[PDB]
């Protein structure tokens, strides 16, 4: 079963021209001082990109279809983890194979399956009164799944035991490619003063993992974490309650890019 | 023209006596003592053996699946035991990894 | 493998020719092979013991020969172009 | 000297030194 959320009137998309940011490296070379120009896909150094309000306030839920388009930039300043979730595939549904990437506190599981998704699905937590802690639940995106070929259990990128700092938020970024029939994902962290979510500093892109799975991806969701919401002994209610998040969508494109590389290997600055 | 390097320059010079000078005769270029390789470590080993030794097995008629990828594989393991009845393949030669 | 000594490596994913030596260089954590201008392979990590070696083409040059003339004696002397003394009589 | 900065070994090229070095010049 499935919990259905959407809203006849669809929030306009806001914009951001997303200063100087999105720069990956193209390969896993090594150059020393050197300016090196390359041919790949990234995302343009003054381009629009689309701010979107997962939830907006009661409070509105959106996770709207955003075409693949042979690369997405991702970021956000989510700061009680509430994005969790990414999903790509064709139709995402039991037709055609699916790709489901999700992680907890413990550890990240990538799972590529014939999955049956919902059409508005949403990650929900429960307390478990047994085991006396919050623990999560990936049914509530999924029903049935088949024909699963692959499994993948990693260290967690997205979560940290520390918890909120207050002011001293940090900005994650993704970006994801998919060439020669292989899945790449690159991330980095780095934290964040400004009010506005995409600062000037220009940071390096460094690689996370990438997946040798062979499957025709053309559209891709976002996914979010709720958590249930509980009441009284007393009184009996069904519902799921989240914080407020936003994430950044922008789509790659081939240019011609330089980048000037430092003496240690690591990239310092770009131009288009 | 393979014997003294007087000779050589000789040789290369076309001419049977040779000026105060230098010249250059010939490239000098050495060679590999041998080829070696090198690949990453072995680890995650194809989970065979938590397989074939099980406690227990299943029903033929509900027969239990299991799912093996994204690892190495290492089949000498499996063929170099002669405590086996039937060893058939189909469509692989097992000598053929 | 053996180090500084020519021979035919083949590390993970590319062939090459060269010598192989101590590293000073560090790399990334996730960087394979390195590289320098005109985009040569110019150092390649060891996938074992996560350490870095420099690869450096094999050496040769040009030979000379120093004959002060065939009318004043016979005695001469070869000059190899640019050659560490230890290499010499390879060939 | 110190105001000229930038020739390096490769496959098949080479660089020979001059006759006379820079002390000597
Ligand atoms: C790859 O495997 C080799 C051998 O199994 C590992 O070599 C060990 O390196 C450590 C370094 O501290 C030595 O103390 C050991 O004596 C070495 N041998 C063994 C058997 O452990 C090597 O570390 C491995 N590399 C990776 C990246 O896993
Ligand atoms: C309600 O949920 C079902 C189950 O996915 C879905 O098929 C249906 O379109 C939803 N309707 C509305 C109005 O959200
Ligand atoms: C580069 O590496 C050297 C040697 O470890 C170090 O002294 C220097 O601070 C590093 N530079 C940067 C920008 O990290
Ligand atoms: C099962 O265990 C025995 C005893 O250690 C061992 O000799 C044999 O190789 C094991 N079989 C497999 C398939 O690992
Ligand atoms: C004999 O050799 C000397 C080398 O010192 C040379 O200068 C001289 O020209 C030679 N004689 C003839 C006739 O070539
Ligand atoms: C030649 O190689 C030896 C080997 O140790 C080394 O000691 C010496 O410094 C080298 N000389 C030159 C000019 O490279």
């Amino acid at each position: 079963q499935c919990v259905n959320l959407t809203t006849r009137t669809q929030l306009p998309p806001a914009y951001t021209n997303s200063f100087t940011r999105g720069v990956y490296y193209p390969d896993k070379v090594f150059r020393s001082s050197v300016l090196h120009s390359t041919q790949d896909l990234f995302l343009p150094f003054f381009s629009n990109v689309t701010w979107f309000h997962a939830i907006h306030v009661t409070k509105r839920f959106d996770n709207p279809v955003l075409p693949f388009n042979d690369g997405v930039y991702f970021a956000s300043t989510e700061k009680s983890n509430i994005i969790r979730g990414w999903i790509f595939g064709t139709t995402l549904d039991s037709k055609t194979q699916s790709l489901l990437i999700v992680n907890n506190a413990t550890n990240v599981v990538i799972k590529v399956c014939e999955f049956q998704f919902c059409n508005d699905p949403f990650l929900g937590v429960y307390y478990h009164k047994n085991n006396k802690s919050w623990m999560e639940s990936e049914f509530r995106v999924y029903s049935s799944a088949n024909n699963c070929t692959f499994e993948y259990v990693s260290q967690p990128f997205l979560m940290d035991l520390e918890g909120k700092q207050g002011n001293f938020k940090n900005l994650r970024e993704f970006v994801f490619k998919n060439i020669d029939g292989y899945f790449k994902i690159y991330s980095k962290h780095t934290p964040i003063n400004l009010v506005r979510d995409l600062p000037q500093g220009f940071s390096a892109l460094e690689p996370l993992v990438d997946l040798p799975i062979g499957i025709n991806i053309t559209r891709f969701q976002t996914l979010l974490a709720l958590h249930r919401s509980y009441l009284t002994p007393g009184d009996s209610s069904s519902g799921w309650t989240a914080g407020a998040a936003a994430y950044y969508v922008g789509y790659l494109q081939p240019r011609t890019f330089l980048l000037k590389y430092n003496e240690n290997g690591t990239i310092t600055d770009a131009v288009d | 023209c393979a014997l003294d390097p007087l000779s050589e320059t000789k040789c290369t010079l076309k001419s049977f006596t040779v000026e105060k000078g230098i010249y250059q005769t010939s490239n000098f270029r050495v060679q590999p003592t041998e080829s070696i390789v090198r690949f990453p470590n072995i680890t995650n080993l194809c989970p065979f053996g938590e397989v074939f030794n099980a406690t227990r097995f299943a029903s033929v008629y509900a027969w239990n699946r299991k799912r093996i990828s994204n690892c190495v594989a290492d089949y000498s393991v499996l063929y170099n035991s002669a405590s086996f009845s039937t060893f058939k393949c189909y469509g692989v030669s097992p000598t053929k990894l | 493998l053996v180090k500084n000594k020519c021979v035919n490596f083949n590390f993970n994913g590319l062939t090459g020719t060269g010598v192989l030596t101590e590293s000073n260089k560090k790399f990334l954590p996730f960087q394979q092979f390195g590289r320098d201008i005109a985009d040569t392979t110019d150092a390649v990590r060891d996938p074992q013991t996560l350490e870095i070696l420099d690869i450096t083409p094999c050496s040769f040059g040009g030979v000379s020969v120093i004959t002060p003339g065939t009318n004043t004696s016979n005695q001469v002397a070869v000059l190899y172009q640019d050659v560490n003394c230890t290499e010499v009589p390879v060939a | 000297f110190n105001k000229v900065t930038l020739a390096q070994k490769f496959n098949g090229l080479t660089v020979l030194p001059p006759l006379l070095t820079d002390e000597m010049i």
